[PDB]
């Protein structure tokens, strides 16, 4: 297009919390700890 | 009268116990964590990863 | 036709033999698992007697219903966002791979 | 969100809420064009009854 | 047909023969104006997607509000600000608005 909440019969869908972006982001440390540090840096630094 | 308030009823009953229902297979599958978890962790020491 | 638990296999079993790799593979498989769903929400009111000053003058008998069926959608939707912060938001830091 | 909740004091977080807030209601009736008229004309004011 | 709504200027091509629009669910969305020959599509005049952001009453009774999926400008459409408590067109306009 470019007022949905209204235009079906009351069912909306939220968006989640965490964006694609952040989700992506998360992925990328956890691959970045784990080549670089194997499995100390999820049991401490 | 006492027909519509008996399906009202019942019906808020019947919504009760399957709320009761789900939350009991939540519960069923913290209290199996749970006790796995003092299984593999008090009972022994666990090399699981956090 | 009647299906194949699958291919027939013998292993040559005797109490003083044993097999032994000689060579081997670095396999990587992918395995997908499911997150979260999509955080529905449902206006119950506007579902049921969607701009109806009667209706939902009537629907108003049936007192809290509708109530706990937003309050069960809301606690679906906190518990996927809930799902996905213990899935991933597991690293205390942000790493980035050094050049 | 104090009323939708049914109490007086509200926690933190974000809620929510129904929709209470009324607004007047004018109406309009719509309707095709007047077409098609009888013979009326030709019955009432007819040369001979 | 009768109904409750707001009508508003569409952007669908009805065919020379249909007169009333419908969605999925058996109800009605778009109309032909009988006499001019126009189509106009009936949005409902309610709002049930409001979010009331609030710190607990005991520290502070400042609240925020958050629409869902709307702009900023069609806030005090959406919500009919003009024909709310002034002290709702607070939570409508200003210059605290984010998108
Ligand atoms: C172990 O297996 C690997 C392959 O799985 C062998 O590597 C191959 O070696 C031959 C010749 O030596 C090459 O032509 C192939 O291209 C190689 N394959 C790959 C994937 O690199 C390796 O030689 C084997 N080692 C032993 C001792 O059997
Ligand atoms: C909201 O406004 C922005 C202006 O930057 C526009 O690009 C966008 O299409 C608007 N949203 C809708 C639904 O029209
Ligand atoms: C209906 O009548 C109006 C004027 O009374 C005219 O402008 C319009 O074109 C007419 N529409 C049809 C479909 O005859
Ligand atoms: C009959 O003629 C008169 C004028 O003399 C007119 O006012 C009236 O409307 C006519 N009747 C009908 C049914 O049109």
């Amino acid at each position: 297009i470019a007022i949905c909440a209204q235009k079906f019969n009351g069912l909306t869908v939220l968006p989640p919390l965490l964006t694609d972006e952040m989700i992506a982001q998360y992925t990328s440390a956890l691959l970045a700890g784990t080549i670089t540090s194997g499995w100390t840096f999820g049991a401490g630094a | 009268q006492i027909d519509r308030l008996i399906t009202g009823r019942l019906q808020s009953l019947q919504t009760y116990v399957t709320q009761q229902l789900i939350r009991a297979a939540e519960i069923r599958a913290s209290a199996n964590l749970a006790a796995t978890k003092m299984s593999e962790c008090v009972l022994g020491q666990s090399k699981r990863v956090d | 036709y009647t299906m194949s638990l699958g291919a027939e296999n013998s292993v040559a079993y005797s109490n003083n033999s044993i097999a032994i790799p000689t060579n081997f593979t670095i396999s990587v498989t992918t395995e997908i698992l499911p997150v979260s769903m999509t955080k529905t929400s449902v206006d119950c009111t506007m579902y049921i007697c969607g701009d109806s000053t009667e209706c939902s003058n009537l629907l108003l008998q049936y007192g809290s219903f509708c109530t706990q069926l937003n309050r069960a959608l809301t606690g679906i939707a906190v518990e996927q966002d809930k799902n996905t912060q213990e899935v991933f938001a597991q690293v205390k830091q942000i790493y980035k791979t050094p050049p | 969100t104090k009323c939708t909740l049914k109490s007086f004091t509200v926690e933190k977080g974000i809620y929510q809420t129904s929709n209470f807030r009324v607004q007047p209601t004018e109406s309009i009736v719509r309707f095709p064009n007047i077409t098609n008229l009888c013979p009326f004309g030709e019955v009432f004011n007819a040369t001979r009854f | 047909l009768t109904g409750t709504g707001v009508l508003t200027e569409s952007n669908k091509k009805f065919l020379p023969f249909q007169q009333f629009g419908r969605d999925i669910a058996d109800t009605t969305d778009a109309v032909r104006d009988p006499q001019t020959l126009e189509i106009l599509d009936i949005t409902p005049c309610s709002f049930g997607g409001v979010s009331v952001i609030t710190p607990g009453t005991n520290t502070s009774n400042q609240v925020a509000v958050l629409y869902q999926d709307v702009n900023c400008t069609e806030v005090p459409v959406a919500i009919h600000a003009d024909q709310l408590t002034p002290t709702w067109r607070v939570y409508s306009t200003g210059s605290n608005v984010f998108q």
